[PDB]
RNA sequence: CGCAGGUCGCAGUGGCAAGGGGGACCUGACUGUUUAACAAAAACAUAGGUCCCCGCGAGCCCGUAAGGGUGUGUACGGGGGC
RNA sequence: CCGGUCCUAAGGCGGGGCCUAAUAGGCACCCGCCGAAAGGGAAACGGGUUAAUAUUCCCGUGCCGCGGGGGUAGGUUCUGC
């Protein structure tokens, strides 16, 4: 599920070292950190550059934002977004309603 | 002097001379180039090389000149027109 | 082509009567013309010479330029020698 | 140095030197106007050079063989 | 349509830039007229792209291939004189680079 | 000499003070700021526990805050009691609605923000008193505090949460943010040490100290400084 | 209404411009009956599309989903900010006026 | 970079340059640090774990005091042990 | 026209003030200044010369800053093309 590892992917570049439970826990974040994304404000899927921990940007439509330290957006995060930027779901729930 | 071309400050150029010689000439790097207030990118019409402060430049034909790009202008333009 | 923003000065200039800055700007078409040619020459890119020599005499039919014409001939000479000993080596 | 190509522009400068040297080569002459701030050298054709040296010899500038 | 001869436009590009003028003559679907009068406002009769000059509400009317002078007495009709004089300032420190991206 | 590390640490050397130029300023609110402003910047200070926002007010002064989770640049914030309590905007604790998750939140009016300044923490809007112009909210320790009213605070969660979650995988890690914040790095434990240089130094079998009360003198005050309990019948005892 | 079939009966069968920029000149020149917005449209774009309505009084419906499904609606398999349906074909696609 | 043929020596990475290898136990995870001048280690540190004092007018520390450090900081934090 | 000289950094000093039995002791405050011959930062290169200096002397060809004169484009209610 890897490029040429099994389980230790992104992790790889740290050997025999550290040890297993630590390998797999940065394993297990950098797969969502390196991951692609769905930009919060253009909604395409693209690889976000972090620029540091919590400023995420989007290359596609120029969106900088602050979210996760190692994901654009954490759990508590999403429940609490600006409202501005769903503007599509407000649209969905008014189709909704009016038909 | 010599600790002062140890440092990477300078360019190190060698050239020979027409006595037949090789020097080595310490010049000055390149200053940078305005960008834009807003995007921060090269502002066009002002990005030649420049190696000296106090050299005039002549801006763009446009209002505001070398402080803001034409895409920031006439965007500006437009939300003042209707505003 | 290349100097024809020198060309574009030089007709701007003249319409609107600044013949000091249209001598100046005739003057920096010619330089456009032969640095660039002569430039060409030196390093041996004869193809990209010879269009910027037609092109030259072009100009110089347009413009009037004497300067122009005496210059191409002295890089058309060169041309034909480098010519002549690329052909006789090869 | 600065360097002119127009007969023209050239005789501007050339007028006011204090010096005219002439260096000849085969096919061209070099005529270079040493003022006060530049020398300015043009490249002429030999008949056009003696035309200019006549000239500005006329216009009593020091004309000068180096 | 909304660029169309007798609109108040403003050109957002070039030297003149937020000056004020009057659209007179269409070319085709990229070009059209304007001459907002050179003593009026500073915008000399020229072709321009429709994508660098922006509307404006007011419109007043003229003919097509109007005159300067036409487009001064119309604009002095509406009574629009210093409102083509005027000029427009823009708030350079609003802008983001989302906005020019 | 016999002085111990936290002793030597309240002089101010070079090795226990803050490195503070470099950081662009204080994340503070200024004392009058009103109206709309815009989001320029988003920025990563060193030493800090979250980005930082750059907030250019309509009248043109800006200011620095903690950007909350989901802020972008460009973005237009309200500030004022008429702010609506959308993500960004700051608002005074007795405006704001019960139950909204705040930050920088002011224990006096004007004193720029005191609690929920780090990433991913907030505190909770629970109650409004207003007949003695206090707010109740609960910090992110889970403790309750009263707040003047008056004071001002940001809707929503600070942003860059999860930092610590990921390990600090090598000691040069931990050394090159060591070098960004405050803290002296490496630590030596006290058993470590001779009987000069620590209470606990000494022994053939070094061993560790029993508590120390509230009482005790600097020098004799380290370990466990007049704790309710230690281990996990203190926790449990704690829950 | 299916507004994405009737959006293919549009594109097949009468004349629809599609994208932003076409959709800004085909309002600035053109007559378009109907301007449709995806919901997740940029600020800049929305009010020049906003404004440009309003002078030439053309309406903007607004899609109820993002420049994506926006195209994935239209069949296209590229986003679409805006679209211009300035003949209306075979399609119901002038009811969500109203 | 390769193929075919011929040919010399004891010796063809011919000088120069240039890993001996393997199995098992103890021990410290590892990289790193240490008694300048007899100890380089199994000692120290380390990431990781856990406990305690603390909501900031705090906790801890320095100063005779004026005052100061942690702090341009705020519990995803500062300090203190193992 | 090569460096210092100028600028600020980490930081420091002085005066006022506050503290102190007191000072030549302390410094959070206000004001000023210092703080880099490797950071930022105006402008010079080639050749020749001496027993010994050489981007410094001489020859040639230039550059920078400040100031002035003439010509010019421009201006002279208003705006350069
Ligand atoms: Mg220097
Ligand atoms: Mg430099
Ligand atoms: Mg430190
Ligand atoms: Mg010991
Ligand atoms: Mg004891
Ligand atoms: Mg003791
Ligand atoms: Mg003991
Ligand atoms: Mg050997
Ligand atoms: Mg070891
Ligand atoms: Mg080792
Ligand atoms: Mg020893
Ligand atoms: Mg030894
Ligand atoms: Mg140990
Ligand atoms: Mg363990
Ligand atoms: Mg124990
Ligand atoms: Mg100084
Ligand atoms: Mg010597
Ligand atoms: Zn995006």
């Amino acid at each position: 599920p890897f490029s040429h590892t099994k389980i230790v992917g992104p992790a790889g570049r740290y050997g025999a070292r550290y040890g297993m439970g630590i390998r797999r826990k940065v394993t297990t974040i950098e797969v969502k950190q390196r991951g692609k994304h769905r930009c919060p404000s253009c909604r395409s899927l693209v690889r976000l550059e972090r620029l540091a921990f919590g400023i995420w940007h989007c290359p596609k439509c120029g969106h900088t934002f602050a979210g996760g330290a190692y994901v654009p957006q954490t759990i508590l995060g999403k429940t609490i977004a600006p409202e501005e930027l769903k503007g599509v779901e407000a649209e969905k729930a008014k189709w909704k309603e009016a038909a | 002097p010599r600790p002062a071309y140890r440092s990477r400050s300078l360019r190190r150029v060698k050239v020979k001379t027409p006595g037949g010689r090789t020097v080595v000439h310490y010049e000055k790097r390149a200053k940078g180039v305005p960008k834009c207030a807003v995007t921060g990118q090269p502002l066009g019409g002002m990005n030649s090389k420049v190696y000296r402060f106090g050299i005039s430049t002549r801006a763009p034909s446009r209002p505001y000149g070398g402080v803001v790009s034409h895409k920031v202008l006439a965007r500006a333009i437009r939300y003042a027109v209707r505003r | 082509p290349l100097c024809s923003k020198w060309e574009s000065l030089i007709t701007w200039a003249e319409k609107g009567g600044n013949s000091y800055k249209a001598l100046e700007f005739r003057e920096k078409l010619v330089e456009c013309i032969v640095y660039t040619a002569t430039e060409k020459v030196k390093k041996k890119k004869l193809d990209e010479a010879e269009e910027l020599l037609k092109y030259g005499k072009e100009v110089a039919k347009k413009f009037n330029i004497e300067e122009l014409n005496f210059h191409i001939a002295l890089l058309e000479k060169e041309i034909s020698k480098i010519r002549q000993r690329r052909a006789q080596a090869q | 140095p600065k360097e002119i190509f127009l007969v023209e522009l050239w005789k501007k400068y050339g007028e006011k030197a204090q010096v005219v040297r002439v260096k000849r080569y085969e096919d061209f002459v070099k005529l270079k106007a040493r003022l006060s701030g530049y020398l300015y050298t043009i490249r002429v054709p030999p008949d056009k050079a003696e035309q200019l040296i006549s000239e500005l010899k006329a216009k009593n500038v020091k004309v000068e063989e180096v | 349509k909304v660029i169309d001869v007798g609109r108040v436009v403003v050109k957002v590009l070039g030297r003149e830039a937020g000056r004020k003028a009057v659209v007179v003559d269409i070319v085709d679907e990229n070009y059209v007229v304007i001459t907002g009068p050179k003593s009026l406002s500073g915008v000399r009769r020229r072709r321009v792209n429709i994508n660098h000059i922006e509307p404006t509400d007011k419109k007043i009317e003229i003919k097509k291939g109007a005159s300067d002078e036409e487009v001064l007495k119309a604009l002095e009709a509406a009574g629009l004189v210093e409102y083509m004089k005027e000029r427009v300032k823009p708030k350079l420190f609003e802008i983001t680079p989302a906005d020019v991206k | 000499g016999k002085r111990i590390l936290v002793q030597r640490r309240g002089r101010g050397g070079s090795q226990f003070r803050s490195p503070s130029w470099k950081r662009d300023g204080p994340v503070r609110y200024p004392p009058n700021i009103s109206g709309r402003g815009i989001v320029v910047e988003i920025l990563h200070e060193p030493g800090l526990n979250a980005p930082v926002a750059k907030i250019r007010m309509e009248n043109g002064v800006e200011f620095f805050n903690y950007a909350a989770e989901g802020l972008y640049v460009g973005q237009v914030i309200q500030v004022g009691p008429d702010a609506p309590p959308a993500v960004g905007n700051v608002l005074p604790l007795g405006k704001i609605p019960e139950g909204t998750m705040v930050f920088n939140v002011e224990k006096r009016f004007g004193d720029g923000g005191k609690f929920a300044r780090s990433g991913g923490t907030y505190a909770l809007v629970i109650g409004q008193r207003p007949e003695e112009n206090k707010t109740i909210v609960r910090l992110p320790s889970g403790r309750v505090i009263e707040v003047d009213a008056r004071g001002r605070a940001t809707i929503g969660i600070v942003a860059g949460g999860g930092r610590v979650e990921k390990p600090f995988v090598k000691a040069g890690k931990k050394y090159h943010r060591a070098r960004a914040k405050s803290w002296k790095y490496p630590t030596v434990r006290g058993k470590a040490m001779s009987p000069y240089a620590h209470p606990h130094g000494g022994g053939s079998h070094q061993k560790g100290g029993t508590p120390v009360p509230k009482t005790a003198p600097p020098g004799q005050k380290v370990g466990f400084i007049g704790s309710r309990c230690t281990g996990r019948g203190c926790v449990r005892a704690r829950a | 209404i299916d507004i994405g079939r009737e959006l293919q009966v549009a594109i097949n069968t009468g004349k629809v411009i599609i994208g932003l920029r076409e959709t800004k000149k085909s309002l600035l020149t053109g007559a378009p009956k109907l301007v449709i917005i995806a919901a997740n449209a940029p600020r800049w774009a929305r009010e020049d599309i906003e404004y440009y309505a309003k002078l030439a009084g053309v309406p903007i419906f607004t899609f109820p989903g993002s420049s994506i499904e926006l195209g994935a609606a239209a069949k296209r398999p590229h986003k679409i900010m805006a679209l211009a349906v300035v003949d209306p074909g075979q399609s119901e696609i002038l009811k969500l006026v109203e």
